[PDB]
């Protein structure tokens, strides 16, 4: 009994005895032996024996934790290796590492979490509360649940079963009974996702007929269905510390256009993370804040393409509770700041507090500040108002209430800065271009949101949209007015005009889509004109 | 489980003892002097229900902004708070009550934080003006 | 009767010009004996309360019961929305006024109360 | 409605019909009306009446 039990439990095979030892004494290992042992763990990842594969995966994960640079370099070299065999083997190794991530801690000395430290994941995002949408769609007739006129019931069950998607869930992760497990997947392995995203377009075929693209797609689809956050963590957190929005949005668009679909949970997590990122960026002013918001909004309208339980009422209520709802929807009403505080060119000089009505151009404020500060008319063109905190240079003909819709106790702080007129015009052009792109993104987001809703609820959604649109104070001006003065500029006028034609076309599309949703006998007054 | 006739009589007596006149209305700031003087089944333990007492005070303070409150208002507030609202209210009324109490909790917490700010801002209001004087000098 | 004045003053003006000092000594306060007449001119329970409540008007439990969440984002939001006018620049100091982990412990703030 | 909800509505109506106590007087100031009030509110007087 003793020997048989020992051989059946403690010694499954003799081959993985050495590697496993290194797991037990991981804390004592020096940085040099980690690199010395890394090649063997990397090579032994495809062993048929499950025990050897698990031991190698655990050892490689510990090596990556201790020496991220070496593992990152090796992974990048393998994914960019000239031969197909090496790249396919690297993809398979990544899959094995992913599926062996939950079996690392048990393999080492008991209670090693205190002696061995894994830094907690760092996130500055506060996901919207409550959760915006359904976390997943329950299968209509799950064959792995014990619970549960006959012919009709069977017909209904079959018809509903045909409409579902069995391949969109982690099958093997749902059947298991539910009576904690900790996952060690350091951030330097998640970087391997991008090479796989690129590989999705690699058509090379091995001598046995397996294509790299097919394997990559299968692996990443399985990873996404099993745990979306773990794979899409190293990107969401990283973007906060660096201004690499363009690259990440490019990568996500490639992911969308190569997998061809997003399961409900994956799109849900991505949408919540992106919304939280926008909320954080508006929340904590930063140098590249507005650019990041514009970039994120430019793509959000595709993520919203695949979401199931997103309804107008819930979204409106939760996002309003967050109170920073004016940056996502267009049917948002927010009384703007009543007063504005501005400092002069110098330091510690007597600032000025000025009133703000609902139809005040920045031209009047600039004129009042200029005259109040005893400035000669000759150098009038050299002074511009700007927001130092958010690093915004302001256009003359933009309403105060639109740029500062927040009616808080604290008025926005402006500064009267001096600089060359040409640079000021260039910066104004850039910022208005970014803001117009953001507005186009918001319109596209609303289009996508209102183009996927059960037909039964579509009439109610469109009626609600019409009501909020009608009750918005300055909608016709918002959708019709354009910054005519900047079009004449030769350097940047053409781009602004080309982006405004698209904005107007999208507005027309929005109104036409809204019109069709409503009934054919709606009682209309004169307000129809407003649309 | 519900307010009894004796409780109503006792509360009326306490109101008459704190309401000097027969105007039927008292300044809101005086109403706390009602809650803690109430005895018997309606008594509130200051050593265990500090949070609840403050919540009631601000709930009646918020009902009308700094306005005088009538006998019926405080009576209804105590009546609501003396019952298991989850069991004795309709769905919509229960939701409204829950949202109202949640808002009151957050508001009173950030009001304590407002007092903390009062102190801290009074402390910090020296350095900036001293630097202003240095710049002028 | 109890430490809080509400139960003090139902008896202080029902059980008993100078004897009432005995209840004042419960709070640890010994004002001038002549001043005992000064408030007695209000003679009335509600008036006595209105006077001496603001007289006394002129800690960690609350700190631990307000930690109902508090990173930079949440602190910034709650802080700007708090109330009376305050220039937001000073909030920059508030975020820096120790561990630098992005979390705030109100116990340290209560320690720093003075 | 559950009978508990019916009781809640009944109590709400009872509180609606409720009114503040009628007599606010201070029976301590005088030396003549004071004892008269003290004896007047004694329950035994009402019982004998």
């Amino acid at each position: 009994s003793g020997m048989l039990k020992y051989i059946r439990l403690q010694v499954m095979s003799l081959s993985p005895a050495p590697l496993s030892l290194l797991i037990k004494a991981a804390p004592i290992l020096t940085e040099e032996m980690y690199g010395d042992i890394q090649p063997a763990a990397w090579e032994l990842l495809l062993s048929m024996d499950e025990h050897m594969a698990g031991a190698a995966a655990a050892m490689f994960l510990l090596c990556a934790v201790k020496v991220p640079e070496a593992v990152s370099d090796m992974l990048m070299s393998e994914f960019h290796h000239p031969e197909t065999v090496q790249r396919l083997n690297a993809v398979l190794k990544f899959h094995t590492l992913w599926r062996f991530r939950y079996q690392v801690w048990p393999r080492m000395e008991e209670g090693a979490q205190q002696i061995f430290k894994i830094p907690p994941p760092s996130i500055n995002f506060t996901l919207p509360s409550p959760v915006l949408g359904m976390p997943s769609v329950p299968m209509f007739d799950p064959p792995w649940v014990p619970q549960c006129n006959l012919q009709q019931e069977e017909e209904k069950k079959r018809l509903g079963r045909e409409a579902s998607l069995i391949t969109a869930i982690p099958i093997t992760q749902e059947a298991c009974y539910e009576p904690p497990p900790q996952a060690v997947f350091p951030a330097c392995i998640c970087a391997a996702v991008l090479p796989i995203v690129h590989l999705m377009e690699d058509g090379e075929v091995r001598e046995d007929g397996v294509a790299v693209s097919a394997v990559a797609q299968q692996v990443l689809w399985n990873c996404l269905i099993e745990d979306p956050s773990t794979v899409l963590r190293h990107f969401l957190e990283k973007l906060t510390i660096s201004n690499r929005q363009d690259e990440l949005m490019y990568m996500l668009r490639k992911l969308l256009l190569n997998i061809g679909d997003f399961p409900a949970q994956t799109s849900h997590i991505l949408f919540n993370y992106l919304v939280g990122l926008i909320m954080y960026f508006v929340r904590t002013p930063c140098e590249w804040g507005m650019d990041a918001i514009s970039a994120t909004l430019t793509f959000l309208w595709e993520v919203v393409g695949y979401v199931e339980g997103l309804f107008f009422k819930d979204l409106k209520q939760t996002m309003k509770k967050e109170q920073c709802e004016v940056k996502l929807l267009v049917t948002a009403s927010m009384p703007g700041t009543k007063t504005l505080v501005v400092h002069g060119q110098n330091e510690c000089d007597i600032p000025t507090q000025l009133p703000v009505h609902e139809d005040t151009q920045f031209e009047a404020l600039l004129k009042e500040c200029l005259e109040f500060f005893n400035i000669p008319e000759s150098q009038s063109t050299h002074y511009f108002l700007m927001d130092k905190r958010w690093n915004l240079i302001h256009y003359n003909k933009t309403y105060v209430r639109d740029i500062y819709p927040f009616r808080r106790s604290v008025s926005p702080q402006l500064n009267l800065v001096h600089m060359h007129p040409e640079k000021g015009q260039e910066l104004i052009q850039k910022q208005v271009f970014t803001r117009k792109l953001e507005e186009v993104g918001r319109v596209l987001f609303l289009i996508s949101l209102t183009q996927k809703i059960p037909t039964a609820h579509k009439q109610s959604h469109v009626s609600m949209l019409q009501e909020d649109l009608l009750r918005l104070p300055s909608f016709p001006r918002s959708a019709i007015d354009a910054e005519f003065s900047l079009f004449s500029d030769p350097q940047a006028g053409k781009e602004l005009f080309g982006l405004d034609t698209l904005q107007k076309s999208l507005w027309i599309q929005l109104l036409e889509e809204m019109f069709l949703g409503m009934p054919s006998e709606f009682p209309w007054g004169d307000e129809i004109m407003l649309f | 489980q519900l307010l009894s006739y004796n409780d109503l009589r006792h509360f009326q007596i306490i109101w008459n003892m704190v309401d000097d006149k027969r105007e039927g209305v008292i300044p809101t700031f005086r109403v706390k002097f009602l809650l803690r003087l109430l005895r018997g089944r309606l008594e509130v333990d200051l050593d265990k229900d500090k949070l609840l007492f403050k919540h009631m005070c601000y709930e009646m303070e918020r009902l009308h902004n700094g306005g005088d409150v009538t006998f019926h208002d405080v009576l209804s507030m105590l009546s609501y708070r003396s019952v298991d609202i989850r069991k004795s209210l309709q769905l919509e009324e229960l939701l409204a009550r829950e949202q109202l109490e949640y808002t009151i909790e957050e508001e009173v917490a950030k009001q304590t934080i407002r007092m903390w700010l009062k102190k801290c801002l009074k402390r910090i209001r020296a350095k900036q003006q001293q630097s202003c004087s240095i710049i002028h000098s | 009767l109890t430490e809080e004045q509400i139960a003090e003053f139902k008896e202080a003006f029902s059980l008993f010009t100078k004897e009432l000092g005995t209840v004042m000594r419960s709070l640890g306060q010994n004002p001038t004996e002549a001043e005992l007449q000064d408030m007695i001119n209000e003679v009335d329970f509600p008036e006595f309360l209105t006077m001496m409540a603001r007289k006394m008007k002129d800690e960690i439990r609350e700190a631990f019961r307000v930690f109902d969440k508090i990173s930079a984002a949440e602190l910034r939001h709650v802080m700007t929305n708090l109330g009376e006018k305050l220039t937001d620049e000073e909030v920059d100091e508030m975020i820096r006024e120790i561990d630098g982990d992005g979390q705030v412990n109100y116990e340290e703030f209560v320690q720093m109360m003075t | 409605l559950t009978v508990d909800q019916r009781r809640w509505e009944d109590l709400k109506s009872r509180l609606k019909i409720a009114q503040p106590l009628h007599l606010p007087p201070r029976p301590d100031n005088d030396g003549f009306r004071a004892k008269m009030y003290d004896i007047t509110q004694h329950p035994f007087f009402k019982r004998t009446i």
